[PDB]
């Protein structure tokens, strides 16, 4: 909202045109949305503490470090609301995809607000039931895809774009809402999963949300989608703001949530994180360079299901524990080294995405 | 009267593992109490008690699975003599309590070193099916202080 | 109906089976996902890792000039 | 000399300046730099940080059904 | 050689003509260092406990747990082989700004290497004499720096591009080897007081390896070049290699080196890739992107500056200690903290100055 | 023999501040034995000793950057009184030591504190100028204990 403010104040100085240019957009949102994260940071820690234990008690070692009590467990709301305010400022608020993203970001992050305080606040171990939290996501997820399959039916906004051939287009119908939903709950709940560990979940998300920006300004140019072979949208150009404002809240986020973390981000923060990757894939029609660069979400859950299997099939279990950070972890590997490790490998696999995208 | 929900069960048992090896018993003579439906029974002993009778006499059958689980060597883990107190030599067999997030966890040694220690935290019931000569002595209703506990 | 090629349907295969790890966390409770020895275990790593920090120990008064 | 402007000047002497605290390093030995009882200062704060009061406490019981 | 090797044998096989592609060589640049960084990793740590200590050492239990003991000093060796094989594999040899950069890489690397071999082996704690190896600094740097001005004068090649100012370029005589000097043995000697902390100066160092790599394919082509108003240099291009080669070598060194490192960097790696960045931003025009996407270096140095003049000027000291890493890690803030913060801000920095670039 | 590195020295030291409050001595009867030569003691006293005789006498002032150094005020820190079990209670002017990386390092109770104790890792020696009476009983070879310690 504030860009047209700027663009209706040019006529009275011309020096607000500044506000209108993309990269101008782009580095002030992710500025807002750090400054804004880091801000609320220690507000937001101490009240939660409050909430979660009663008594602020002063976060400190080796309790925090090892144990990690009374360290607040709900988290990832100031990640909301600078990913929120960041958007609602710095980026078009006409611009279908703008709110195509932040609906889905707002709704599971509401449902991940209900399950951690059920959690926290309540002390019910059971939490929000997973059978509602599910349903909750599947229908968001269904009603954001057959909304886009309306605005995109017969158009370019429904193909899949293979990341190492450029004649395999094929033009989805209503399975363009099964890829929704699939790539949306599995991206969402891969997310999810790999919250175990402090700052593991926060990176790669950063890389893949600038990747993802690198991809939606080629996507919001026809001389660069063109020149990339790659679907041209002309609502995707916003999409680099709500990308940025991501890796902005990402960074502030990890100010905190870093080992010895000071607070978590349960299914808040997590959820909405891995819908809005979901929804920006959908969005590019990226699902490829998703799987691809969120290489270490995938590894987590196929991890997980092959522990699952091992367990229901054979006597002896794979891994030592259903993810595989916690796997490693058991293992004696410390627990920055293994997210750092993990952090090295989705950089490496954001950078294989970008080059599989210039190969075609 | 049938066992029930928030009912205490006063028990006679024997306990014998698929080998034969009897763990421990409670005789007629000198019953135990545990509630129901909690879980602090095993668990497919607590299903089996499920509705039976006072004085009903049955023998049960309960699996690995059914009982603290299958033996795992993730919670076998090594530590130095420095974390134990209050003993003056940590002979092989001595049992510990560690005060865990879930709840207090026994720690027994399976392996001692003049300056490291080996301990295993599986229940000596755990990994190895059971069957259970069962009588129900008597049935009554819990106190507060019991349910608390 | 989509249009779809036998290399096209391949690689749609290919992607859903690769994307199916994913989605199948939904039917799997967190009791079989998250075992609870595991975590007993976890938590009795993290509680003996902090117990196993080098302790301070008292010291006499003699000294080396 | 070089053809140098008159308002780049400003600007060379901004870099050098902002580049001198790099420089000036190597005329400061180390025993200023890092005496060795800030080396032991940190350590002692380390290892007195991660202290830890947890201890595993004996038991004798009958709980077992 | 492989690049060379390629190019003859097109003529056999079409399908290496790819490898003549920026693109293709830059990414195999990456992969390639990190697996060398990678393999050689477990065997050379090994090899320095024994000569560093006599003995090979494991924590084998709880005991020692992020513990530095039994950690060999002297790392860097693997970061500046790795860094050599890629470029030589992968790099243009005919290109003068590669070889400049590699000279000067092992110039350093070889300073460091016996300053450690003097701390470590003959256990002279004092290591090398200041004054040799900083005459040696300065004799190296002094060479490279008056064999660039010898080949290029009168030319872009020794311009003075402005943060934010197009026009003001003013047109450098000798003066461009004394601040070829200056900014050389700045950044050696900054990345080298990073060593503070384990992981804290290859991230930073990563980070404006690949700014640099983006700004050297800005400044290798003609279009970009224009469009960005800076200088053209034709060997430029090249050095994208080498940039892509410091990024996975120190990807691969931080793969070990994250806290608790099993491995410490020593004066080799961070010296050679303090004289890497600085002969990078010297040979691009873009010295002050080395000065603000560096800023981590350059506010540590301004740090002990400041904290040495106010022990001068007055009996307090304006920090805890004269690195401000340090004198966070006094604080109270736990080491991994910081390490991730000052990654942060290096990030950030980073980003603005890519900013600035493009705001000109 | 005279004094030089790797040689054991018997050494009856003196040791007064530049007020002449006595701090430390030893007589000829109990003087200190130690291998010199290896920054062991303090620095302006080995530099001094080296090139005497046995029987050899004399008096040496030594500034703080030549023994021990000057204060650090990191080296004083607070720390829980909980840290310190295994002791009943603590009082100013104890010490204690801390097995540490980098070389362990001991501390002296300075303050305490309802919940909390102030400890300094600071020797008595560091951060004053100090007088050193100094009379050389015996020099002799290496010995292990020297070592050892």
């Amino acid at each position: 909202m504030l860009v047209w403010l700027a663009e209706h104040l040019v006529k009275y100085y011309s020096g607000f045109n500044v506000f209108s240019y993309l990269t101008f957009r782009a580095i002030v949102s992710l500025l807002t949305a750090l400054f804004i994260s880091l801000w609320m940071g220690p507000r937001m820690i101490a009240h939660l503490q409050k909430l979660s234990f009663g008594q602020v008690v002063r976060n400190d070692g080796p309790e925090s470090h090892f144990s990690k009590r009374g360290t607040p467990t709900m988290g990832g709301i100031m990640i909301l609301t600078a990913i929120v305010i960041s958007v609602l400022l710095w980026a078009y608020p006409s611009n279908p995809y703008v709110w195509c993203v932040l609906v889905v970001l707002v709704g599971y992050g509401v449902i991940g607000f209900v399950d951690d305080y059920r959690k926290v606040v309540r002390k019910d171990t059971k939490g929000l039931i997973a059978r509602w939290k599910y349903f909750w996501m599947s229908v968001i997820a269904l009603g954001v895809a057959f909304a886009l399959y309306l605005a995109g039916k017969d158009t370019p906004a429904t193909q899949l774009v293979v990341p190492f051939f450029k004649d395999v287009m094929p033009q989805l119908g209503l399975f363009y809402i099964l890829l929704a939903y699939f790539v949306i709950v599995g991206t969402g709940n891969a997310v999810n999963l790999t919250d175990g560990l402090d700052g593991l979940a926060i990176m790669p998300t950063v890389f893949v949300a600038g990747g993802f920006a690198l991809v939606a300004w080629a996507t919001g140019n026809m001389n660069f989608a063109s020149y990339l072979h790659i679907p041209y949208l002309r609502h995707a150009g916003e999409l680099v703001i709500v990308c940025t404002a991501i890796v902005g809240a990402g960074l502030g986020f990890l100010w905190f949530n870093t080992y010895p973390a000071q607070v978590f981000m349960g299914d808040v923060g997590s959820l909405a994180l891995g819908g809005a990757l979901g929804i920006i894939a959908v969005l590019l029609r990226q699902e490829f360079l998703l799987v691809i660069m969120g290489g270490v979400f995938v590894v987590e859950t196929l991890s997980v299901i092959l522990q699952v299997g091992s367990f229901k099939l054979r006597g002896q279990r794979i891994f030592r524990m259903a993810p595989i950070h916690h796997h490693y972890e058991l293992k004696g590997w410390p627990e920055p080294r293994v997210i750092v490790r993990f952090w090295i490998i989705s950089l490496m696999l954001v950078l294989i995405g970008l080059a599989t995208l210039k190969v075609r | 009267m049938k066992v029930a929900k928030d009912l205490v069960v006063s028990l006679a048992y024997q306990v014998r593992t698929e080998d034969g090896v009897l763990v421990d018993e409670s005789p007629v003579s000198a019953p135990l109490d545990y509630l129901h439906g909690h879980g602090s029974l095993i668990s497919g002993l607590e299903t089996a008690l499920e509705g039976h009778e006072v004085g009903d006499k049955f023998d049960v059958a309960v699996g690995a699975n059914d009982a603290y689980g299958q033996y795992d060597e993730n919670l076998v883990q090594r530590v130095p003599k420095d974390v134990f107190m209050g003993v003056d030599e940590l002979q092989v067999g001595m049992r510990f309590l560690a005060e865990t997030d879930q709840g207090p966890v026994p720690v027994e040694i399976t392996a001692v070193e003049d300056d490291h220690v080996v301990v295993d935290g599986n229940h000596m019931l755990a990994g190895q099916n059971l069957k259970f000569n069962v009588e129900v002595v008597a049935i009554r209703e819990a106190t507060e202080e019991e349910l608390a506990h | 109906m989509g249009h779809w090629t036998l290399s096209g349907i391949l690689a749609f295969l290919l992607l859903l089976s690769l994307l199916l790890p994913s989605l199948l966390i939904m039917f799997i409770p967190l009791t079989f996902r998250r075992p609870a020895s595991s975590w007993k275990a976890r938590s009795l790593q993290k509680i003996l890792l902090m117990a196993s920090s080098v302790r301070l120990k008292p010291l006499s008064s003699s000294r080396i000039p």
